[PDB]
């Protein structure tokens, strides 16, 4: 409820490299367009939070970012994803 | 649909995202070759626009570490040679799913759950990079690999290197490696990497530049991101690291293709795909309980090369029930397909004859 903001910050600014510079999530008025279209992935938690902590292709494996901002990023965007 | 693909057949492929399309496993067909419309998608980052097939014989590749470095079009190229063969295109990722399936407890994986349409078979048309290296006097002295580099256009505001799609594999390949300029006697299409493709035979996907831009003999492999950690075989919990083994040659693999579902008690043909990555597939066994038995199956069509995929099927008389269908190869060497793929943290190579197992209810 409250968490939900601080992913939006994590996703738009706090994040290095930011997640919209590389995806599109509508609700973030990201428009990223070298990874995939979250909107059209429609990614659980679980998903995000995995892909962000243990990495995937470009992702690195996440060390400058704790648990709480990542579950709060992982909790934001399976929310909004094609709302 | 995603529109850059709108000319795709929609029922025939799952859509995972917009960069990521595979083929149903009923959609594969028994001649080999895999429809253009059909065949799977699998793109990195993000894709070029239209306006690059315009002029596609004015396409440009810059050829570096030779004796004697050109840029050279399509048309010059079109001039140096002409090949033709016959290879299958797979993902790495091919068979994710299967990987995920075996993680207990915590242990967790990213990427796409594929599990056997990211893979088709296809015909490729255009030069060979022996050709055109030979055209220009050689390889430089002491080049190990071939490098080349995708032609998107990286967008402004982050490192390159960390983007750019560009590949290594060893100079062993010279012989082997082609640009081709189209697929299945037609242009090549701008979803499969048209004006040119750099196509490695028996080896992975991502091996197989799309829009390739560059060319390059190199004695180092590229420091591109997508080479030095991503696409490399580690343990789970590891990281990618460049003395880990990348994702070069294909193995030897197989799964059942038909039928899908169901069927009548009586006759049945069970066919399928089998190849043997670097090396033809010389064998194939079905069972329709799951391993318990096997049974040699025939091979179906005609042997389009050692980088091919053959048909198979078996004929079954099958007793109603709920049957467990699976194929097991065995290339030229000798290589025969695991039951299960060791695990490896990224979920690349999976070919395990298990976990693709169709079930089919004969009714
Ligand atoms: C450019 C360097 C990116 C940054 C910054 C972010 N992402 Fe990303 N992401 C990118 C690509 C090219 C891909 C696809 C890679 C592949 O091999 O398919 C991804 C993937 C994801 C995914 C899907 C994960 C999966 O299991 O397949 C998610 C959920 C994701 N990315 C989320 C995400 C977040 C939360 C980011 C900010 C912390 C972020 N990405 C940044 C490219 C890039
Ligand atoms: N340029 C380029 N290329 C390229 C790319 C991208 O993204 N880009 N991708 C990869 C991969 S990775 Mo995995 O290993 S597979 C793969 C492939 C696919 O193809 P399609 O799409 O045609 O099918 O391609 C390859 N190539």
């Amino acid at each position: 409820e409250d968490k939900l903001a601080l992913g939006r910050e994590i996703f738009l600014e706090r994040s290095e490299p930011q997640c919209a510079l590389c995806h599109t999530l509508a609700d973030a008025e990201a428009v990223g367009e070298v990874g995939p279209n979250l909107d059209e992935l429609k990614p659980d938690a679980e998903r995000v939070n995995t892909a962000v902590t243990n990495g995937i292709g470009p992702m690195p494996a996440n060390e400058i970012l704790t648990d709480e901002e990542i579950e709060a990023v992982a909790l934001y965007v399976s929310t909004v994803a094609g709302k | 649909l995603p529109d850059y693909v709108a000319w795709k057949d929609a029922d025939a492929l799952i859509v995972h995202s917009d960069k990521t399309l595979e083929t149903k496993r009923s959609e594969f067909g028994t001649s080999i070759i895999t429809p253009e419309e059909k065949l799977y998608i699998r793109n990195n980052v993000n894709t070029p626009p239209e306006s690059i097939l315009a002029d596609r014989d004015g396409w440009k590749v810059e050829i570096s570490g030779v004796k004697e470095p050109r840029t050279l079009t399509v048309a010059e190229l079109k001039t140096l040679g002409l090949v033709t063969a016959a290879t299958v295109l797979q993902c790495s990722g091919n068979g994710r799913k299967y990987f995920k399936d075996q993680l207990t407890g915590d242990q967790k994986m990213s990427g796409t759950p594929w599990t056997v349409g990211a893979a088709g078979c296809v015909i490729w048309s255009g030069v060979p990079l022996k050709a055109v290296v030979d055209a220009l006097g050689g390889p430089a002295e002491g080049a190990r690999f071939i490098t080349g580099t995708g032609g998107e256009e990286l967008p402004a505001g982050l490192d390159p290197k960390l983007l750019v799609v560009e590949r290594s594999v060893p100079i062993s390949n010279l012989d082997n490696v082609i640009l081709a300029w189209e697929m299945n006697g037609r242009p090549l299409s701008l979803a499969h990497g048209g004006p040119l493709r750099m196509v490695v035979p028996g080896y992975s996907g991502v091996n197989n530049i799309k829009y390739v831009k560059a060319v390059a003999m190199t004695e180092v492999e590229t420091d591109a991101k997508i080479q030095k950690t991503s696409y490399r075989v580690h343990a789970l919990g590891e990281k990618g690291s460049p003395d880990q083994p990348s994702v070069w040659e294909q193995p030897v693999k197989s799964w059942i293709t038909t039928p899908h579902e169901a069927a009548k008690a009586g006759q049945v043909q069970i066919a399928g795909v089998a190849f043997g990555g670097m090396n033809a597939c010389k064998s194939v066994e079905v069972s329709v309980d799951g391993g318990q038995t096997w049974q040699e199956a025939e091979f179906i069509g005609p042997d389009l090369g050692r980088f091919a995929w053959r048909v198979f099927a078996l004929s079954a008389d099958l007793a109603r029930g709920t049957y467990t269908l699976v194929s097991r190869a065995t290339d030229t060497e000798g290589n025969v397909q695991p039951e299960e793929t060791e695990m490896n943290g990224a979920g690349y190579g999976h070919n395990g004859w298990r976990a693709p197992a169709v079930k089919l209810t004969v009714a």
